[PDB]
RNA sequence: AAAGGGAAGCGCUUGUGACCAGACUUGCGCCCGGCGGAUCAUCCGGUGUUCUCACCGGUGCACUCCGCCGGGCUCAGGCCAG
RNA sequence: CGGGACCGAGGACCGCGCUCUGCAAGGAUGCUGGCGUAAUGGUCACCAGCGACCCGUCUUGAAACACGGACCAAGGAGUCAAGGUUUUGCGCGAGUGUUUGGGUGUAAAACCCGCACGCGUAAUGAAAGUGAACGUAGGUGAGAGCUUCGGCGCAUCAUCGAC
């Protein structure tokens, strides 16, 4: 026809509304973008095939495109939330990221972003205290 | 939306234009047996290791 | 230093269109892939082609390829880089299979009309991506009044 | 055949009515020539200035 | 957290380049303007002159726009913007814009801590 | 655009006869060749008329209603009977149109 | 606070004095011991999906999983050096 | 066979090899110490050694002469319109151009409409006037590309013909 992911990604990749510029890097601001860069291979709202992880209140909640609702955005997303052990948190979301051809590109990534979550939601250690330092500060 | 169809072929002078591109995929273009199965071998890899 | 009495020089064609065109972004792209990976001089010519601006890519008529059509060439698809216009003085189109960046409606009608079929040039990516059995035509370029006037 | 869309209702649910789908919706998406229409549009309803 | 591994950072030169008489004129920034009259001798490049700013002094591509921890700056407005460097902990370090407030920038730090990201300005508004 | 100009990137560097009262409406006679001739039937009965399901039937084609007073003779025509009626008509063209069986009808 | 024997101002490179930005504070993984819980494996039913992968309710009865606390070990960790 | 200096780019494997359990063979590792802070590093002021004419304009070949400059803030100089021309992007294409005007409107917007008209589709002559196929729209030599491997030959060029 005359719209694919090709399409989309040679018309919004200069500009879009989830697009953050800066001298230092270029990222995104979508929720099916993981490491949350400017890229066709990360453009999930791009691409037709697309994975995205949201923190839940514990664990993680992955949502996946279905490619037979493309045009029905209430019934788009394929979404589980983990909310058990880590290592059977990365288990299924490589399984749904590998195992059938469902974006094996994005599997190190999926996984890399639970990891992250999981990591996130951990008590934060408290600091240790600041040393002044030097004549004007120390005095 | 019954209605649109009458207003495009209603105007005078203009028709819902041609496309240049017939097919819109680039990925099943590209990686359709129609066009693969006539290519030359590929001869290098993405990363090329440095020879000295 | 180093004596350079002759100069490197930069290269004098393009590379790249100036079209913003995303469509033909997508041909070019899929073109420099054919060319890319396969040895037939044609997609590399087609390639080139596409790149060229609109006074280098000059109408192309169905009379002239009907005129080319002769002599052993009525099998062979027709493959024009630019548009396809009608001719009225035509009165009898050839069956024709025609593979075109554009056509105009009068064209792409008494084609269709007169039996033939018009092709996209992805199709015919897809069809001939070697460019087997191909006729490649060109229009006029110097039937311009600036090159008159030159 | 050419494709259809659901009708929805006042309720936000399906009616059950389908309607085919017009053929503008297939037309060549071009925002080069959008942005250059859209260039031109935008000056139209400006008042002059001058000293 | 720790950044990544890379290259050492070498600076080609520390030393701004000062516009030529800006020393002896207030009326004239220190901001570098090339002279382009015909007989300077900055431009004529006479030595014992002002040194003027080439691309032989660029920095190396591995090591551009990193500060001396081995991150990348990024301008943070809000917590939605600190949770984009979910990602690049080790890369990329949180740099809370002038004008945010002090509660903002209470949340902005914590969700950092709890992200493991970097902020540089952290004592501000404090 | 002010902002594409190069003035922004140069900132910090700077015979015979005499015809009087001429009325154009008298030498009013545009000219059509004989190959457009058929462009001027409508398509349908063209397309008809070029295939052959009319062989007792002949056009009869004013140039005036179309904005045409002379028919030159550029091009070949085919073997149809066609009635050209025309205030003015050179000796090719009409040469040509009787070699296609037709006639050409002088009018004002 | 500093400099000054008929100019000052500027470039390169040390030094002195004054004043500073960082970095660092420990992480990860094993072996033990002690806690606190069963979102351990398998099986059953439902649901969703990429149609073989998951979630939910029961089943675990603690040599299995998950956090915490004490040690021990390995690795990686900042600056200047031999 | 020693003695010394400067340097360590790259980052899984692949290669060429050799003295072949391995290696000095497609780029630095191993061990150890002190310190973990202003110690390294940086900025500013000053001293020291070396270097270093006051900018702009004008002139000619060039300097020199000459002119402007007490200092600071704000203002301050290739613009717009019409008409050509070449190039770029776009739409349509032997046609093309809605917007003088009419319809309509959520009202200087947007949407719609068609007659005429402009340019193009035919030229030449002062004018009266006449008006573009002998030929698969011609022959020959090149020519990308294609080919059934005999050739067909785009654009374009040179040349001989035809209207």
């Amino acid at each position: 026809s005359n719209v694919s992911a090709d399409l989309i990604w040679e018309v919004s990749r200069n500009y879009n509304s989830f697009l953050v510029k800066q001298r230092t890097g270029t990222f995104s601001r979508d929720a099916l973008n993981l490491t949350n860069q400017h890229s066709r291979k990360h453009a999930g709202f791009v691409n037709d095939k697309a994975l995205g992880i949201v923190p839940a209140e514990k664990g993680v909640k992955v949502i996946a495109k279905k490619v037979k609702a493309a045009n029905k955005p209430a019934s788009s997303l394929y979404t589980v939330t983990y909310k058990s052990t880590a290592r059977k948190a990365y288990k299924a979301i490589a399984s749904q990221a590998a195992k059938h051809g469902y974006r094996a590109d994005l599997r190190q990534a999926a996984v890399a972003r639970a990891s992250a979550i999981l990591r996130s939601q951990r008590p934060v250690k408290p600091e240790p205290p600041k040393k002044l330092r030097g004549a004007a500060a120390r005095r | 939306i019954k209605q649109l169809d009458a207003v495009y072929e209603s105007k005078k002078g203009f028709f819902l234009p041609a496309n240049i591109v017939s097919q819109a995929d680039l990925s099943r273009l590209i990686n359709s047996t129609e066009i693969q199965s006539v290519l030359r071998a590929p001869k290098g890899e993405a990363r090329t290791k440095r020879a000295c | 230093g180093i004596d350079l009495r002759w100069k490197h020089v930069r290269s004098s064609h393009r590379k790249a269109p100036k079209s913003d065109n995303v469509y033909l972004k997508l041909l070019v792209k899929l073109y420099r892939f054919l060319a890319r990976r396969t040895e037939a001089p044609f997609n590399k010519v087609v390639l080139r082609r596409l790149f060229m601006s609109r006074i280098n890519r000059p109408p192309v008529s169905l009379s002239r390829i009907a005129r080319n059509l002769k002599n052993g060439n009525e099998k062979k698809t027709v493959v024009v880089v630019a548009t396809v216009t009608d001719d009225n003085r035509l009165l009898q189109v050839p069956k024709m299979e025609v593979a075109a960046l554009r056509f105009t409606a009068k064209a792409r009608a008494r084609i269709e009309a007169a039996g033939g079929r018009t092709l996209t040039l992805d199709q015919l990516a897809l069809e001939k991506p070697t460019g087997a059995n191909t006729l490649l035509l060109r229009g006029p370029k110097n039937a311009r009044e600036a090159v008159k006037h030159f | 055949s050419r494709p259809t869309v659901t009708v929805f209702g006042a309720d936000g649910k399906p009616t059950g009515a389908t309607e085919v789908l017009p053929k503008v919706f297939s037309a060549p998406i071009r925002p080069d020539i959008v942005k250059h229409v859209h260039t031109g549009m935008a000056k139209n309803k400006r008042q002059p200035y001058a000293v | 957290v720790a950044a990544k591994k890379h290259v050492p950072i070498v600076k080609k030169r520390t030393k701004r380049f000062m516009r030529h008489q800006s020393d002896r004129f207030k009326c004239l920034d220190s901001a570098w303007r090339k002279p382009k009259g015909i007989d300077n001798r900055v431009r004529r490049r006479f030595k014992g002159n002002l040194a003027m700013p080439s691309i032989g002094y660029g920095s190396n591509k591995k090591t551009k726009h990193m500060m001396p921890s081995g991150h990348k700056a990024f301008l943070v407005h809000n917590v939605k913007d600190v949770e984009l460097l979910l990602m690049h902990n080790r890369t990329y370090a949180a740099e809370i814009a002038h004008n945010v407030s002090s509660r903002k920038r209470i949340d902005i730090i914590t969700r950092a801590k709890q992200l493991g990201v970097k902020v540089t300005n952290a004592k501000a508004k404090v | 655009p002010t902002r594409f100009s190069k003035t922004r990137k140069h900132r910090g560097h700077v015979v015979g006869m005499r015809h009087f009262h001429l009325l154009r409406n008298h030498y009013w006679r545009p000219s059509i060749n004989i190959d457009k001739l058929w462009s001027l039937v409508p398509s349908d009965v063209r397309e008809q008329y070029l295939s052959g399901q009319k062989k007792d039937t002949a056009p009869v084609i004013d140039l005036l209603s179309h904005g045409y007073a002379k028919l030159l003779g550029k091009g070949r025509l085919p073997e149809i009977p066609v009635v050209v009626r025309a205030r003015y008509v050179s000796a090719e063209a009409e040469r040509k149109v009787k070699e296609a069986g037709g006639v050409v009808e002088l009018v004002a």
